[PDB]
């Protein structure tokens, strides 16, 4: 049929898990007609996009999506004249004419809403145009921003937009809702395979929900009919096991550097992407309690400057390398 | 009109009178209108100081019914080319009265972002035809201006929102909307503010809604900072004597259980530490160099992107090194 | 026909002689083509990522998947400026070429996605060596599997996939496909040998050319090409392992780094990197040769190696930013030359 | 209808303008001798360029010059074809001008003119320099192409001094008739840095707002200029120091975090106190600190940040 | 439907609609719906407005079906209206209706057309959010400095001419002579140098020019009254006197002019602002050279 | 390479050869367009690459002493020549309607011009103008540019030369679109079938609904682009009657019938 995580996309307010503050702010608005624009951010896969899309169903209704609802994304162009002719035109339209069954089943409110998605990397010239057509047209139109990076979006816009913070879906934060997806979709776990994947996927449901779909499929394809462990979870997941950790944190321990290099390149040619193996011996080197404070400071320094070069798009070998060489002289 | 608007744009001042804390301005831009002349006012300033709110009183006093024919709005989201300014704001500042002799005035909101031969254009208009009509220019960004038209317009510094005038505008809200509200919670969005009336607009509107009953019941600081989602100054003292006192293990897990405990974020945290450690005593400015640099860099990093456990371990380890000195 | 990277590929999912993991990992992927969600590959270069997104199109769809379908299409980007894209098409999937330039890369994503798409069984999209994107194309792949995830389906093969943005990492399954060890490679080596039946006395050349392509099947293949075209079809003992001009002129480049240091000596090193990058190459795989072939050298010790991969670190930070690659080049080569001097 | 004291109190003649006493010499030289050649007027905006040479066209033609001449500013299209077409009508048409008298071409602000307009008006030159000549009102040289510049001789004005700035501010106070105090006119001076339109400006604000002149009002109206603030934050020998004047001067008045640093950039170009390693490592740091901003990091941890590292290479240790 | 108009002869609403289209990037008019008629409202940057007004007689089913105050507004595209009427009414016989249609507010403003078997619905959505309402560069007549009543086509001639040479600046004069022999034209400025379009001064064609004294009643002779007038605001008016029979000029002490075109027949007025001052002081070189 | 032919005045196929101009005048403002003069009454004529199909054939059988010879190996032989050219031909032959019949036109290929002979009367006045460029291209590039490509199902026949306002409401379409500067098609396979046109814009709807029109699955929805303009210009045809043909909710084809030649002009999505 779907994939997961587009067939169990939430559909209303009261379907979320974490998001308790914008969504019952969003409900009382509900009753009122007094929505102001809203800048959504957070890390990936908080569901902004679902929690806009179930605010607009509640609101407006698919007879309304079609009249009230102007949505501007990257997939198409989004220069300086067209974005601004375009949001000229449809923040000028006037109120749109609701039929009589519209009104008696759904709420509609006087004004029409916006979505600007990923407007984190939109040009600063197109804000600025933005800025003014927000400010002195919102008498009947709104506009919401949704963006990662808060940063990336100017100063002028965070003031006029209602910041709504999106919490990170941690592991409580995701515990019931995988158990309905998992009791919906017949899933079995034995004591904490839900736990763990949250444990792996960072802040979010969206990579979860696909390890559990993953996981699903490999259970129902190998058809033993024995519950999903937290094993098959983690070679899925791409999780190094301990195993290897603590070789690779044996080796470091050894002052040499030609058994090291070997055994990096023998890591390496493995395939396995540097990040994780970077968040796992930063835990395993926090957790040990064998350490003392300024090798635990140094190190932490390291892994963190590490994490920016991997994150800023350079090679994982030489980083790693690099990384295990100044831990081993530490 | 009314009850149908974001709280931003509810309370937007209309005479000059429901501007506060920019109140040397407004008395001097009251004189320079009881005297009958306009200085090509130039406004500068953070957004949220009330430049174009003030700007737009003020030509409503000054006309009342002229608004719609002898005011003429500018701003970015037209297009504002060589073109623009040569042919349609040349026309505009050449014409006579109608009904009354007052000055033409023209506003240039966000003018920052016009290009340099249309600023020199603008400039050179502002020169000529300034014995009838007055330009005024708001922006936010003195860089992007080019600096013969700071010569020829008089400048204006739009201060920070103080705390009185954020006491009375919440006061105001408060009393039309028959809303109670905690001298904590008063407090703590003074602290907030950071001289911002739309972003105390924007907080007070939410919170309203956070509460099950709307009257009958008030605000204190555990609804403002679970609406915003600001830490409390208590998690961030008790994180920072946790980060003094105990090393990693224990520190680490109290980092980790507050960030959980609520949902906090590692920038806001980044901001409290750095407002709780200003106004500490160190005498040997190495820890403040090393403590500013690697928080900085941190920041960045976040800005950037990146894993969250290993950006609060880079800051607990930043802390814990730059007290060492 | 010409080489045994395109001729004896394994046509079938039965026919794999890598670990087995995988591919019951993907068997269990392609049991139910209908909830299949958005797949992304990362691993080595020259595992064979292509070829397990071949054998599960192969699994998916049936026999076909592999038509020429050359087709040419046209793009505008803003002002005029006309661009041409070699795209190849094939019935039921679709593989993007990625040749094009990466800042006038929106245009040609945006619209060949749309066109695969159109309103309407759905059709899969490759997109190989997806690190190449500013993050605008990612940003744009990421809006298009979000909104029209009913209809496309997107696998994406790379290696070192740490500049791919983390939100797409989140939305699509991570297939790791580790690359095969030196018995796999010998056994592959012995198959083909046996199937042309050419002149083999010891096993211990296959060894040899596993271990020397460091797990790379395309590149082991074509080097026991090299030498049995170039020794009548009899593969001997005595027989050299012959390398690219590549790998000669790096290794030469290092030996003179490491033998004369000084300005002359730059100046020659930056003749020999401008004559290199004249071949419309990345700087980054120069950079990781240059700075493992100058870890190879025996006479160094530990400090200078230490001081030899920081800078080759911090320079290729730089060189992540950087628009240039001859400053950040030139630069880990002066200060290579500083540390051994 | 109170028209502003730039505008009302602007000069009519050369004789009240003051600032560059050589200068004005030459042009009532030029002006009575009468054989005026092409120029180039630069400078610093606010010094007096075009006031100048609309006073020297009037004191040097009169009737002429305000009947039949064809000046051309800023406000105008332009481009290549027209301005092209203008000038060379405006060449031709001679009347029975005096023999030690030429048509004046007036071109304020060319420094916004495109090449081909500069190139049109050297074959105008070049084709009737005999019956008329160009004067050029702009701020910097540069803008204009290397071959006109040949063609004409470059008259560049100096920064006013305090003298002349203060001399015509106590004329402007004797005719509008206002009290004033000498620290207020200290105040106005230093705030003015040499500009005199914008100390008119302050003198205006000032007697509009407050009626007596004094260094309090003026102060109160306007503080102090930010190049001097970050300039004293730039020299200021403790880091605790440094961050105190940072915040109270810009932080708590609402000076943007860019603008900051372009003025720390602009100042560390100016200075001259500091060697040269330690003047371009703090360009670099600038650099650095406007490159995180310009990316979306707009916080005062940046500039505090700047601050110290700033002080650290300072100190060295 | 609370709006219905049915037009046959869809010629003169081509030709009315036809007037306004000299304006550079041509949208937003502010339709008025009365029971009078339809009157369309055009302003380009404030400084020029023009009211086409339609009666009531001229529609054949006017109905206006409304329950409020009167006074309605919409906000439309003038291109997309003046290239939807001009199509058809093509052939000859062929009686094509034009139908118009608003549900009050909020709907898109439709046009029905039928032309031989073939049936469109053109819907025009409003723009209805910051409509500042008010406006208008009307004026009051106690103090019209003159007035002047002129025929289509000799103004036409002087507008045509004024255009092609350029001029972009251009003057009105306005003088009374005791002997009848009144004097009014229409001089500009150009590269070219003076160019004097002295318009007649017989009543053949110049019906009726007289010169007040500011109070609009006390009438004098030998005084002058000129105007600077851009040509951009007589370009507008050209083509509107393209197609006219009695053209009215009128202006105050103010420095607005009111321009009223008669071709029941249909009047288009239009007003203009006058430029800042007269250059240098060519007043008095306009008396001194018209008089020579 | 002796490529000459007799073109002469008749009754009939003037309008067929008259047709022929008004894409001269599109052809030149394209880029340029292509020839395959094939055995004595075979030749096609079409745009090389928007999306400019022009495959249309012309009975040169009619045509008196057409002989077509060149060193191409096999019977197609590719051509190609500028037509801004053949503007100044057609134009200058069309003021001489008046008299003249003998004066014919010779074409005579030689290497690069092709002469063309004038004997038009005032006394005899002798015009001999020369084609520019003849130059062909690679062998291989005729099998790429093959033009030949036609479709089924879902036939709208035309309405009969009967009524003449249905060419002038798509001639009113050809006058609107060029003044405003997506077009969406309907069919339906009910019977006579009806015709529906719509617009979709931000404001702009507009919509055309045949009520009783003479002409001849279903609910094939379509979005192309406003290259439709030509097509509407090749529909006069006032010998014949001419086919239209739309499905796939991709391609749509334009079938104009004259005389035995046929036009048809491709539309991609
Ligand atoms: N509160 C929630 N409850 C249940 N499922 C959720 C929740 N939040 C997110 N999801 C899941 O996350 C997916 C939708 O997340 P998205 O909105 O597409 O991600 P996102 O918020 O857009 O992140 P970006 O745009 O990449 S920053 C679906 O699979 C949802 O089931
Ligand atoms: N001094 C003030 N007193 C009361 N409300 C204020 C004040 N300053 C700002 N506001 C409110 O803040 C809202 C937004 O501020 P604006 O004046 O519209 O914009 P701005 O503050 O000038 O900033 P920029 O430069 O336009 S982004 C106004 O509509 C007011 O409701
Ligand atoms: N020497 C002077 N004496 C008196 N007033 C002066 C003098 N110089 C300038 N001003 C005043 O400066 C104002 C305008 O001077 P301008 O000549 O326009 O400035 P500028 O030096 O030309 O710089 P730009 O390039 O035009 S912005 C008027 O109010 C003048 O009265
Ligand atoms: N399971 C396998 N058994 C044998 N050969 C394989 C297998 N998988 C891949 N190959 C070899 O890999 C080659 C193709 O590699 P390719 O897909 O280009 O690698 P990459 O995807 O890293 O570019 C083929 O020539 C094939 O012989
Ligand atoms: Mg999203
Ligand atoms: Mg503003
Ligand atoms: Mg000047």
């Amino acid at each position: 049929q779907q994939p997961w995580v587009e067939k169990y996309r939430p559909k209303n307010l009261d379907e979320v898990t974490a998001q308790d503050h914008a969504v019952t702010v969003l409900k009382k608005t509900l009753k009122s007609a007094n929505l102001p624009h809203m800048l959504f951010y957070g890390p990936p896969g908080t569901g902004k996009t679902s929690t806009i899309l179930a605010l607009t169903k509640e609101l407006y209704g698919p007879d309304l999506m079609k009249s009230r609802i102007l949505e501007l994304n990257a997939s198409d162009e989004r220069g300086i004249s067209i974005v601004r002719e375009k949001v000229k035109n449809f923040a000028r339209l006037t109120v749109s004419k609701p039929s009589k069954h519209d009104l008696e089943n759904y709420p509609c409110p006087p004004y029409k809403i916006i979505i600007l998605d990923e407007a984190d990397s939109m040009t600063a010239d197109a804000q600025s145009a933005l800025r003014r057509t927000m400010e002195t047209y919102s008498g009947v139109t709104r506009f919401c921003l949704i963006c990662n990076y808060v940063t990336r979006i100017i100063d002028p816009l965070a003031s006029r937009c209602s910041k709504f913070r999106f919490k990170a879906l941690d592991a409580s934060n995701a515990i019931d809702r995988l158990r309905f997806i998992s009791e919906q979709e017949n899933v079995k776990c034995d004591d904490g395979v839900l736990e763990r994947i949250l444990d792996i996927s960072a802040g979010d449901l969206r990579r979860g929900i696909t390890l559990l779909q993953s996981a699903s499929k490999g259970a129902q394809y190998l058809g033993d009919g024995k519950n999903i462990t937290s094993t098959q979870v983690e070679e899925l997941a791409g999780v190094v096991p301990h195993d290897i950790l603590i070789e690779i944190v044996e080796k470091v321990k050894s002052g040499d550097f030609d058994e090291i290099k070997k055994y990096v390149n023998t890591f390496m040619k493995s395939g396995w992407s540097a990040a994780s193996v970077v968040n796992q011996l930063h835990e395993y080197y926090i957790t040990n309690d064998n350490f003392d404070t300024n090798f635990k400071n140094q190190i932490s320094w390291l892994l963190f400057t590490t994490d920016s070069r991997l994150n800023n798009g350079t090679n994982e070998h030489i980083q790693l390398l690099n990384l295990l060489v100044k831990i081993s002289q530490l | 009109s009314k009850e149908n608007l974001p709280w931003v744009e509810k309370y937007r001042p209309e005479t000059l009178d429901e501007v506060y804390g920019q109140n040397e301005v407004i008395t001097t831009v009251r004189k320079f209108v009881d005297e009958g002349k306009l200085p090509h006012l130039l406004f500068y300033g953070p957004p949220g100081t009330g430049k174009t709110s003030t700007i737009v009183a003020l030509a409503r006093e000054i006309y009342g019914k002229n608004y719609s024919n002898m005011v003429l709005e500018l701003n970015a989201s037209d297009d504002r080319g060589i073109d623009v300014v040569r042919n349609q704001i040349k026309d505009f500042a050449s014409t006579r009265q109608i009904f009354s002799k007052g000055f033409k005035l023209i506003i240039l909101d966000e003018a920052d972002a016009m290009t340099n031969a249309a600023q020199n254009a603008l400039r050179r208009v502002i020169e000529r035809y300034t014995k009838n009509t007055r330009f005024c220019v708001l922006a936010n960004y003195a860089h992007k201006l080019t600096p013969a038209l700071l010569s020829r317009c008089t400048r204006f510094r739009f201060q920070p929102l103080p705390q009185e005038a954020i006491e009375r505008r919440i006061a105001n809200v408060l009393v039309h909307e028959k809303l109670k509200l905690s001298p904590n919670a008063e407090k703590a969005l003074i602290e907030l503010s950071n001289g911002d009336m739309r972003r105390v607009l924007n907080v007070l509107q939410s919170c309203k809604a956070t509460l099950d009953n709307p009257d009958e019941d008030e605000i204190s600081d555990d609804v403002i900072y679970e609406c915003c989602g600001a830490p409390r100054p208590s998690d961030l003292k008790a994180v920072l004597k946790s980060i003094l006192e105990d090393d990693w293990g224990t520190a680490h897990y109290t980092l980790n259980k507050v960030r959980s405990a609520k949902g906090l974020a590692l920038i806001d945290l980044i901001e409290g530490i750095v407002k709780i450690l200003e106004d500490y005593e160190l005498q040997n400015e190495e820890t403040r160099v090393h403590l500013l640099t690697k928080l900085a860099d941190i920041e960045y990093s976040i800005s950037k992107g990146g894993n969250d456990q290993i950006q609060g371990s880079a800051v607990i380890g930043a802390i814990k090194a730059s007290f060492e000195n | 026909m010409s080489l045994w990277v395109d001729k004896y590929r394994p046509k079938s999912l039965n026919a794999l002689s890598h670990n087995e993991e995988l591919t019951n990992f993907l068997k269990s992927l392609s049991d139910q083509p209908r909830d299949l969600p958005h797949l992304l590959l990362y691993g080595p270069n020259g595992t064979g990522k292509k070829t397990r997104c071949m054998a599960l199109l192969e699994s998916i769809f049936g026999p076909g998947v592999y038509r020429l379908k050359i087709d040419v299409r046209q793009f505008v980007t803003a002002s005029n400026r006309k661009l041409e894209l070699n795209v190849v098409s094939s019935p039921y999937h679709l593989e993007i070429t990625p040749s094009d330039m990466g800042n006038n890369d929106r245009i040609v994503i945006q619209e060949l996605l749309k066109e695969v798409a159109q309103m309407e069984r759905y059709k899969c999209v490759i997109i190989n060596e997806a690190n190449s994107l500013t993050k605008d194309a990612q940003a744009a792949l990421r809006r298009t599997m979000e909104k029209y995830s009913k209809n496309i389906r997107l696998i994406m093969v790379c290696d070192s996939m740490s500049p791919i943005i983390a939100p797409i990492k989140s939305r699509c399954l991570l297939i790791r496909c580790p690359a095969p060890s030196d018995s796999e490679i010998s056994t592959i080596l012995s198959d083909v040998v046996t199937n042309e039946r050419i002149q083999l006395e010891t096993k211990d050349i296959l060894k040899r050319i596993a271990q020397a392509s460091n797990g790379n099947l395309r590149v082991s293949l074509l080097m026991l090409e090299s030498m049995a075209l170039n020794n009548e079809l009899a593969l001997k003992s005595s027989s050299p392992i012959i390398k690219p001009d590549w790998i000669i002129v790096i290794h030469k480049l290092t030996r003179k780094i490491v033998k004369e240091r000084s300005v002359n000596s730059l100046i020659e090193c930056r003749a020999v990197l401008y004559d290199l990058l004249a071949h419309c190459i990345p700087a980054n795989i120069i950079l990781k040769e240059l700075t493992f072939s100058l870890l190879d050298v025996e006479t160094l010790n530990t400090t200078n190696k230490s001081s030899i991969i920081e800078y080759s670190s911090v320079f290729d930070e730089r060189l992540s930013l950087g628009n240039k690659a001859i400053f950040h080049l030139e630069g880990f080569i002066a200060k290579v030359m500083c540390c051994l001097d | 209808l109170q028209l502003p004291w730039v505008e009302k109190y602007r000069p009519q003649v050369l004789s009240d303008i003051v600032g560059n006493k050589e200068t004005i010499d030459r042009l009532q030289q030029i002006a009575k001798d009468g054989n005026m050649p092409h120029m180039i007027i630069s400078g610093m905006p606010g010094i007096g360029k075009t006031t100048s040479v609309h006073c020297l066209a009037h004191e040097l033609l009169g009737r002429s010059y305000a009947d039949g001449v064809l000046e051309l500013n800023a406000s105008d299209d332009r481009g290549i074809d027209v301005v092209r077409n203008q000038i060379k009508h405006f060449a031709q048409k001679k009347l029975h001008l005096p023999p030690g008298k030429h048509k004046i071409v007036i071109l304020d602000e060319a420094d916004s003119m495109t090449a081909g307009a500069q190139q049109a008006l050297r074959r105008t030159m070049e084709l009737y320099s005999n019956s008329t000549r160009f004067a050029f009102a702009c701020n910097q040289s540069n803008k204009i192409i290397e071959p006109l510049q040949s063609r004409c001789a470059i008259l560049r004005y100096s920064k006013l001094s305090d003298e002349d700035v203060l001399k015509r501010l106590l004329q402007i106070i004797k005719l509008e008739d206002v009290k004033y105090t000498n620290d207020g006119l200290e105040a106005i001076i230093f705030t003015a840095e040499g500009d005199m339109r914008q100390a008119i400006n302050n003198l205006q604000s000032t007697v509009a707002g407050h009626g007596l002149v004094n260094a309090d009002n003026v102060f109160k109206i306007v503080d102090s200029p930010h190049p001097l603030i970050v300039k004293k934050m730039l020299l200021a020998s403790n880091l605790e120091d440094s961050i105190q004047i940072l915040r109270t001067d810009l932080w708590k008045k609402g000076y943007s975090s860019i603008d900051i640093v372009t003025t720390s950039f602009r100042v560390t170009k100016n200075l001259a106190q500091v060697k040269e390693s330690v003047r371009l490592e703090m360009i670099k740091e600038i650099g650095l600190t406007h490159m995180r901003i310009l990316e979306g990091v707009g916080t005062y941890l940046q500039l505090a940040s700047m601050l110290a590292k700033i002080h650290k290479l300072n100190n060295k240790a | 439907n609370k709006f219905s108009a049915s037009t046959v002869h869809l010629e003169h609403i081509t030709t009315a609609l036809s007037c306004l289209t000299p304006f550079g990037s041509k949208d937003d008019v502010l339709i008025f719906i009365d029971a009078d008629g339809l009157s369309f409202v055009r302003e380009n940057n404030h400084v020029i407005k023009i009211q086409l007004l339609l009666s009531r007689e001229l529609f054949m089913s006017y109905s206006y079906r409304n329950e409020t105050e009167d006074h309605m507004k919409l906000c439309v595209k003038i291109n997309h209206i003046l290239d939807s009427v001009s199509v058809m009414n093509r052939n000859s016989d062929d009686i094509v209706e034009c139908t118009l249609s608003y549900d009050g507010h909020g709907s898109p403003f439709v046009l029905i057309f039928e032309d031989s078997f073939i049936s469109e619905r053109v819907e025009y959505s409003t723009y209805l959010i910051k409509d500042f309402d008010t406006n208008g560069l009307e004026l009051d007549r106690e103090r019209i400095s003159f007035e002047a009543i002129i025929k289509g086509e000799a103004l036409h001639s002087a507008l045509k001419d004024l255009k092609e040479i350029g001029c972009k600046e251009c003057y009105v004069y306005a003088k009374t002579e005791a002997n009848d022999e009144n004097v009014f034209a229409l001089i500009s400025k150009s590269q070219l140098g003076f160019s004097k379009i002295k318009l007649p001064s017989n009543r053949s064609i110049l019906e009726k020019l007289q010169v007040f004294d500011g109070d609009s009643t006390t009438v004098i002779d030998g005084f002058a009254v000129i105007g600077f007038f851009d040509f951009t605001s007589f370009d507008k008016i050209r083509k509107s006197t393209k197609i006219a029979s009695k053209v009215l000029f009128r202006m105050d002490v103010h420095g607005v002019l009111s321009v009223n075109i008669l071709s029941p027949g249909i009047v288009i007025e239009v007003c203009m602002l006058e430029k800042e001052s007269i250059d240098e002081a060519a007043q008095t070189e306009i008396e001194l050279l018209m008089e020579t | 390479m002796k490529l000459k032919l007799i073109v002469n005045g008749c009754e009939a196929p003037d309008d067929y050869k008259l047709l022929r101009t008004t894409i001269n005048t599109v052809a030149s403002l394209r880029k340029t367009a292509i020839l395959r003069f094939n055995s004595e009454r075979l030749t096609i004529i079409s745009t090389p690459k928007d999306t400019g199909q022009l495959w249309c054939t012309i009975p040169h059988d009619v045509f008196r002493l057409y002989t077509v010879i060149s060193a191409r190996e096999l019977n197609t032989i590719t051509m190609e020549c500028n037509c801004d050219s053949l503007l100044s031909v057609f134009k200058r032959y069309d003021r001489v309607m008046n008299q003249g019949s003998s004066s014919n036109m010779t074409i005579k290929l030689q290497s690069c011009a092709l002469g063309i002979t004038f004997e038009e009367i005032v006394k005899v006045i002798m015009h001999s103008f020369k084609v520019p460029v003849k130059l062909l291209f690679r062998a291989q590039d005729t099998r790429i540019q093959e033009p030949m490509i036609n479709y089924i199902q879902l036939m709208m026949y035309k309405l009969p030369p009967i009524s003449g306002e249905f060419g002038s409401a798509f001639h009113g379409f050809i006058r609107r679109v060029e003044r405003y500067s997506h077009i969406h098609l309907m069919g339906v396979k009910k019977k006579d079938v009806e015709l529906k046109i719509i617009v979709n814009e931000l404001d702009w709807h507009l919509e055309i609904c045949w009520n009783g029109p003479l002409d001849s699955s279903t609910h094939e929805v379509i979005i192309r682009c406003k290259d439709w303009k030509v097509c509407s210009k090749l529909y006069a045809a006032f010998e014949e009657v001419v086919l239209a043909i739309s499905h796939d909710e991709s391609c749509v084809f334009h079938c104009s019938l004259d005389e035995r030649g046929q036009i048809i002009y491709y539309i991609a999505r």
